[PDB]
């Protein structure tokens, strides 16, 4: 057993190889952590779910820089990425004092969708359902030519774009944490830290405390 | 198990045998006494150590003597 | 009608069939708990039990511990809960060593391999549930008080 | 509603005995049977001119308006609700006995 | 001779006083007896049971429980037809009482005396005499 | 008992060696980190009111533990929690602190195990034995010379650290 | 088989195609918790009350009965209820609806017995359902309209709780 | 006090870890068949 991704290392035991997105890269044997048959499927669903959210997130950050919907600028002000999530929360009930409910409304509708998908994840994990990971049947415009599941070529594209999006969105969030520039502005400023656009502090501010004392703190 | 002994002062009254709650004792034939019988302890693995036999014995000092020893499930009286 | 009967048709076993003991509702709960639920590996049983127990453990330590009035109360509550979990994992480990002899089978809790899997799952789940409770309490002011933020 | 007055799920009050709990019929009938006499008004400060059921319903409404704040110790909510619940539990118990046992 | 496992048990509504896991993993005791009537007796482990006319069979955890019930049936219902067995979880059934068909309080030939000491109890050996020696104190 | 890989065993030798190699790296790092003043508010003494009576150290003045020592202890706590999880619930490919008890012990290395240039069990043992010896050497030098361990690491390494 | 409403989820076993309004939508599996016949009757009873309520809100904005204005001058929806509780108008309705529900309890028992279809009180005075093919459409249309009416009633009353004007006034002036 | 750090190191170890370890290993020793 030799993995393709790492030729010297032994191939991951649990991974089938017939699964979409498999290049043999599981050095830490996370696939084998739970003995249950459904656990590998749980991992695949998680990856696609992590990918799908990330894909939206990546585009959303870019699009938010490109333009904003009418009237949003007036209420929020000039906050850019995670800062808008914080500002909205300040102006919503329970989280803060205000007349807004954007974050709460998103959570309520996403939560209703996630409870239904959760039942699906449980059923797939115990083997009751034949559904493969991520196959919720959402293909309104025909693309799979009769199956919503899609061809192996397309699912490879979804998995790889989702992985790439996870890395990209993480970079964008982290770059907003110090430069406060946002995706497009940071791209324009290839030499950065020379100029920093001010950004309001995140709801989790303890994590940004070791910049000045242990790290250089160039910004 | 407990150790149960019968000494040759036994008058063969069978009272120890009737009083034993665990069928440890029985009567065997013996020419020593008038009754023609002596008590015996063939099943001491079942002896719980109650000493009802010693209470029943009428000889001046007990012909039957119980010596409490190692404890087992049987001799501890454990139904669990 | 009579609601109390001998246990599993046996009049001389040391148990009775009472509504608390053997009703359909009681049977449904017991059979669906992680300890008894079918189709679960011993490790997964440990994970689900661990998540539940570790999650509730944080709260009493945090609200009622020695550092409760300090601003480090949640960190103290997590560490004390984690300390208790480490001790409990050792209790599980020593029990496994004495109770079960080594055999090939690993699919059941009452086996040496199975008990070891249960301990591994319970440790990870307890750390994970205590960590989840820590994140939730750290961020949400309702949980930090007893709901007293509303008044 | 573990089992209603019907042969739906195979419910068993115990190991092998199926028993129809009549949760709809008993709960509804006990609720109505207790409430109609309880409507009887009384010009007592606890009731305030209403019956016990009406005053209990009014107390829920007045304390629900101050939703986070609980009713106080001297608030009539605690006396009204305890008496109403105690009567409801008693008429539910007696109703379950009468309907399940006498069956008519 | 062997226990007929099919003998009907006396009617009983159950109790918590019956046998526990040690009976199914270490040993169980059984008692059979013949009743001329369908009559109520007291269980050693609890309340009241009804012995059926004909042959009865019980299972108990301790030998003393089987014999306490035997003493009761003989004293009140004059049933001397009781046989006590030990049962191991391997399926082996061990007849116990009366061990040779005759009650122990009646003499029987072929019984060998166990535990019988040829002198009286005052003639035993002092502990010092048999210290660091394997010799028994009974002379 | 001791048939689970404890005692003087090639398993124990390897595990202690692994910890010692990490310990040498950590001592070098802490000496460099403190030398550049990279430990935040190190001089400050932790307050009993905020952190409880556990903080008390009963020295002549202050009677409280310094912030620096508390920070270093927390780093060791982080690795120790990883260690407890790794012992009780190890990775599938990972070596185990306790062995099954029906395990076949690996041969003792002897004076010198065969030299393997690539990452290998041999190289791990050779370096681990050397590091354990190094930990003893650094402690003894610090004791006999009378300097702090941090200074000894700096002086042995030629003041490269700071 | 899979639920038609939620494709990923398995088909709810307690539900059947014959039942009116069936789309396979029971993601939480609440049909296992309680008898389906009880739930079916409960859904229709909620549907009929909701349909009346939604129509009432629209009608109340359009017009009021003669002399109603004198008793209630400005109250629009939930507001008229409090003043008419003291006027005894709501009291009288409560009495008669409760009186019908007493016979409703006997009907519910007949349903649970299995002789009676859920939600059927045999009230078809004009013989709309005579054909038996128009009946299937009518049964479905009732269930669908009632479901929409439950959403509508809640949607309207909550709109009133924010902008106190009623549904039609909210549509005209936001 | 000289070497004032010693009580805060040794008292938790002697008072908690030492009894916790002797109880764990004594429990193993008294509950083993061989
Ligand atoms: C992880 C994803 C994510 C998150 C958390 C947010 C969150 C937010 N966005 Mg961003 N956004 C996203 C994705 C995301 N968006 C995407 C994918 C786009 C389009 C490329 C945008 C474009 C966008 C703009 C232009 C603006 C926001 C704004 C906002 C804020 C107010 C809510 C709003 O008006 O959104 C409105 C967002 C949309 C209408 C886009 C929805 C596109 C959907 C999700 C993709 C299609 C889904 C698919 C067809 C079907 C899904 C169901 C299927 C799974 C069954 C809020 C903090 C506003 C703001 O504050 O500006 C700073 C604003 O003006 N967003
Ligand atoms: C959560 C994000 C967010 C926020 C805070 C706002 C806030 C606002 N929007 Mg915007 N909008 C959003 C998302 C958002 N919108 C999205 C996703 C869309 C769809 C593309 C629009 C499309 C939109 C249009 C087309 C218009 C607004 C307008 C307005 C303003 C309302 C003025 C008025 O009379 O109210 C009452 C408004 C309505 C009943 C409907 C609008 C208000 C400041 C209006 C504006 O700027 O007028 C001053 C306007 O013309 N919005
Ligand atoms: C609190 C209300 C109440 C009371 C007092 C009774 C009383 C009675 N019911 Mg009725 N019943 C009730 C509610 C009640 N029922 C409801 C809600 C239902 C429908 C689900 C029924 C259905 C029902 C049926 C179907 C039948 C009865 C029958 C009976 C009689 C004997 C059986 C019985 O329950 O013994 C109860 C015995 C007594 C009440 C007398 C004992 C005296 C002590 C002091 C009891 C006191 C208990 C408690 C403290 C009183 C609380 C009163 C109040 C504060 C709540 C008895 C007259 C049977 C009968 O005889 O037919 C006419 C019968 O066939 N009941
Ligand atoms: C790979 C690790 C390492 C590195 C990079 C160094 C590097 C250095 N050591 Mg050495 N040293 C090491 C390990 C190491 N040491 C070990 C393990 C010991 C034994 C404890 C010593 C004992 C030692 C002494 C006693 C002295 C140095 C000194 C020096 C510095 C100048 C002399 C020289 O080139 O060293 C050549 C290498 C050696 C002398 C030993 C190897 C130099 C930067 C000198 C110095 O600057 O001290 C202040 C000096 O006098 N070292
Ligand atoms: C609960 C609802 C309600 C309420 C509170 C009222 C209240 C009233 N109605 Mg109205 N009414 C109602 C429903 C209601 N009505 C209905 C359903 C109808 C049938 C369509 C009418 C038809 C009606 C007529 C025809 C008249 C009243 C009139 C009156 C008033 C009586 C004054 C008098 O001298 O006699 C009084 C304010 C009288 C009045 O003054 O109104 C012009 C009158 O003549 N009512
Ligand atoms: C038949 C169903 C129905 C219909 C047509 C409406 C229609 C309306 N409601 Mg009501 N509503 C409903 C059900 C319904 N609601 C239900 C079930 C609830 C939960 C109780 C609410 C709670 C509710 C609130 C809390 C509010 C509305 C509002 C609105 C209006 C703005 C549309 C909107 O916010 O969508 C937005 C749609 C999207 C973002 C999807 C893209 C519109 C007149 C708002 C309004 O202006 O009324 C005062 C408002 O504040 N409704
Ligand atoms: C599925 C389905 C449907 C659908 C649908 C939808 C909505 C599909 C949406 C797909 C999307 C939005 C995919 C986007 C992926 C993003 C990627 C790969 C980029 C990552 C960023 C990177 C690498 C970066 C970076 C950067 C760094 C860190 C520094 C930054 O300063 C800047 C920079 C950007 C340079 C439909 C309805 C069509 C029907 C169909 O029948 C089935
Ligand atoms: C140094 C150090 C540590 C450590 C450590 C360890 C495991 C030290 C082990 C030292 C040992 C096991 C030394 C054995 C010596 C035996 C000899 C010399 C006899 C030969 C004939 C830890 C990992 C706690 C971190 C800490 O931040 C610094
Ligand atoms: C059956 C039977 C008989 C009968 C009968 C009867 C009494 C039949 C009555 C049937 C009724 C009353 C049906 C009404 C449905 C109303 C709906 C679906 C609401 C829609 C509103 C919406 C969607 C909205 C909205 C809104 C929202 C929520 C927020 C607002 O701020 C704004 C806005 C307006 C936009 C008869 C006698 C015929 C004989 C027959 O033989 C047997
Ligand atoms: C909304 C909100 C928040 C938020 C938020 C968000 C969205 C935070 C985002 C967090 C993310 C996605 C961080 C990404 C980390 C990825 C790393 C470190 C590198 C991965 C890849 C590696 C190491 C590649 C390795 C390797 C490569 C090179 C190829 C070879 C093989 C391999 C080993 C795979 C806050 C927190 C700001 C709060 C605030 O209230 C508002
Ligand atoms: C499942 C699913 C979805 C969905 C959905 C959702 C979330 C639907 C939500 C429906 C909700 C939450 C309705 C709520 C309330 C109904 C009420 C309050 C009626 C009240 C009467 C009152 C208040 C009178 C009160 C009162 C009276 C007059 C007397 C005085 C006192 C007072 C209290 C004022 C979608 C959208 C994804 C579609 C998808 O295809 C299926
Ligand atoms: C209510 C009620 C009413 C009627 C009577 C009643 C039944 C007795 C009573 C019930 C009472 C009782 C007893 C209720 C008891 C309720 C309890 C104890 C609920 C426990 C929930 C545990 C959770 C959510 C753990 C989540 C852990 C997670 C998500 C993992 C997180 C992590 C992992 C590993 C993944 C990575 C990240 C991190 C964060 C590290």
């Amino acid at each position: 057993a030799k993995s393709k991704a790492i030729p010297f290392l032994d191939a991951p035991p649990a991974l089938s190889e017939s699964m979409p997105g498999y290049v043999g890269f599981d050095p830490l044997w996370v696939s084998s952590m739970l003995p249950d048959a459904g656990y590998v499927k749980f991992l695949q669903e998680a990856e696609i779910k992590h990918g799908r959210v990330a894909m939206l997130a990546a585009a959303g950050a870019i699009v938010q820089d490109i333009f904003t919907f009418p009237g949003v600028k007036s209420v929020i002000g000039d906050v850019k990425m995670t800062s808008v999530h914080d500002k909205f929360l300040s102006m919503e009930a329970g989280s803060g004092k205000g007349d807004m409910a954007a974050m709460h409304q998103l959570l309520l509708w996403l939560g209703l969708l996630e409870i239904a998908t959760s039942v699906a994840i449980i059923q797939s994990f115990k083997g009751e359902t034949s559904r493969g990971p991520g196959e919720f049947g959402f293909d309104p415009l025909n693309f799979g030519k009769g199956n919503s599941a899609g061809s192996d070529s397309y699912k490879l594209k979804e998995i790889k774009n989702g992985r790439l999006a996870m890395i990209g969105i993480g970079g964008m969030v982290h770059h907003y944490l110090l430069t406060g520039k946002g995706p497009l502005q940071f791209l324009g400023g290839i030499p950065n830290y020379k100029s920093c656009v001010s950004h309001p502090d995140s709801l989790l501010p303890w994590l940004f405390k070791a910049v000045g004392p242990v790290l250089p703190k160039i910004c | 198990s407990h150790s149960v002994k019968v000494y040759d002062t036994c008058i063969g009254c069978t009272q120890c045998v009737r009083a034993c709650p665990c069928d440890v004792l029985e009567m065997v034939s013996w020419d020593g006494c008038k009754a023609g019988q002596i008590a015996s302890a063939p099943r001491t693995e079942d002896c719980i150590g109650c000493k009802r036999c010693e209470t029943a014995c009428p000889t001046d000092f007990l012909s039957v003597r119980v010596y409490l020893g190692g404890e087992t499930t049987r001799s501890m009286g454990l139904a669990y | 009608s009579q609601f109390i009967k001998p246990y599993n048709d046996d009049p001389f076993v040391g148990n009775l069939a009472t509504p608390v003991s053997t009703s359909s509702f009681t049977k449904s709960l017991l059979s669906n708990l992680p300890a008894y639920r079918a189709g679960l590996s011993p490790l997964l049983r440990g994970v689900e039990i661990g998540l539940t127990h570790g999650y509730f453990l944080v709260g009493p330590f945090y609200k009622l511990g020695p550092l409760r009035n300090s601003d480090v109360a949640l960190l103290s509550g997590f560490f004390s809960a984690l300390g208790l979990i480490v001790i409990l994992v050792a209790c599980l480990t020593i029990y496994g060593v004495v109770s079960f002899e080594e055999t090939e089978a690993k699919d059941q809790l009452q086996t040496a391999k199975g008990w070891r899997q249960f301990t591994s799952g319970w440790l990870v789940g307890s750390v994970g549930g205590a960590s989840f409770a820590y994140i939730l309490i750290s961020n949400i002011p309702f949980l930090q008080t007893a709901g007293m933020s509303m008044l | 509603l573990s089992v209603v007055a019907q042969s739906k799920s195979d419910f068993e009050i115990s190991d092998g005995t199926p028993y129809t709990l009549n949760v709809p019929l008993v709960g509804a009938a006990s609720f109505i049977g207790w409430v109609v006499p309880t409507l009887l008004p009384s010009q007592i400060a606890l009731y305030g001119g209403k019956g016990l059921s009406t005053a209990f319903f009014a107390s829920i409404g007045t304390n629900l308006a101050k939703f986070p704040a609980p009713p106080g110790m001297t608030d009539p909510f605690w006396l009204l609700c305890f008496i109403w619940h105690s009567g409801l539990f008693a008429t539910m118990i007696l109703g379950s006995i009468g309907y399940n046992g006498y069956a008519g | 001779e062997t226990l007929n496992l099919q003998i009907p048990s006396p009617t009983f509504e159950g109790s918590t006083g019956g046998w526990l896991r040690a009976a199914e993993v270490e040993e169980k005791y059984a008692i059979t007896w013949t009743s001329p009537k369908e009559q109520v007796f007291e269980m050693p482990t609890g309340g009241a049971a009804i012995m059926r006319q004909g042959e009865n069979l019980l299972y108990l955890a301790r030998k003393e429980q089987c014999l306490a019930l035997a003493t009761q049936v003989k004293n009140s219902f004059k049933i001397t037809d009781y046989k006590v067995y030990r049962i191991f979880p391997s399926g082996e059934v061990q007849y116990l009482h009366p061990k040779d068909g005759v009650f122990p309080e009646k003499v029987n030939a072929g019984r060998v005396g166990v535990g019988n000491v040829s002198h009286s109890i005052g003639k035993n050996l002092n502990p010092a005499q048999i210290k660091f020696t394997s010799k028994s104190f009974n002379g | 008992f001791g048939g689970r890989g404890l005692g003087v065993t090639v398993n124990a030798e390897r595990w202690n060696g692994r910890h010692a190699m990490f310990g040498i790296f950590a001592m070098v790092m802490t000496s460099y980190m403190k030398g550049h003043g990279l430990i935040p508010d190190a001089d400050k003494v932790l307050d009993i009111a905020q952190w409880g009576p556990l903080a008390a150290v009963w020295d002549g003045a202050g009677n409280g533990i310094s912030n620096e020592r508390a920070i270093i202890l927390i780093a060791h706590v982080h690795v120790l929690v990883v260690s407890v999880i790794a012992a009780i619930a190890p990775f599938g490919f990972q070596d185990t602190l306790v062995k099954e008890k029906g395990y076949t012990p690996e041969s003792p290395a002897g004076l010198i195990p065969p030299f393997k240039t690539g990452l290998t069990a041999e190289a791990e043992l050779i370096n681990g034995r050397l590091a354990m010896l190094g930990v003893i050497s650094i402690v003894t030098a610090s004791l006999f010379t009378g300097t702090s361990v941090v200074d000894t690491i700096n002086l042995g390494m030629g003041k490269i650290l700071y | 088989a899979m639920s038609e409403s939620v494709p990923f989820l398995k088909k709810p076993e307690a539900l059947d195609s014959s039942m009116a309004g069936y789309a396979g939508f029971d993601p939480l599996g609440l049909s296992s918790i309680a008898d389906i016949k009880f739930l079916q009757e409960s859904e229709i009873k909620h549907c009929r009350i909701a349909m009346l309520a939604a129509a009432g809100s629209i009608a109340q904005d359009i017009f009021t009965f003669p002399g109603v204005s004198k008793v209630v001058g400005t109250a629009k929806m939930t507001g008229v209820h409090d003043v008419l509780v003291k006027q005894g108008a709501m009291g009288q309705i409560l009495l008669w609806t409760s009186f019908l529900e007493v016979f409703g309890t006997i009907a519910l028992l007949e349903t649970l017995d299995g002789k009676r279809a859920p939600g059927d009180f045999k009230f078809d005075p004009l013989g709309f359902s005579k054909n038996a093919e128009t009946a299937k459409r009518y049964q479905l249309s009732e269930i669908k309209n009632g479901r929409l009416a439950m959403l509508a009633t809640g949607g309207m009353v909550h709109g009133y709780f924010i902008t106190g004007k009623g549904p039609l006034e909210l549509l005209t002036n936001f | 006090m000289t070497a004032a750090y010693l009580p805060s190191i040794l008292v938790p170890i002697i008072g908690l870890i030492f009894p916790g370890l002797v109880m764990a290993f004594a429990f193993i020793y008294i509950e083993q068949d061989e």
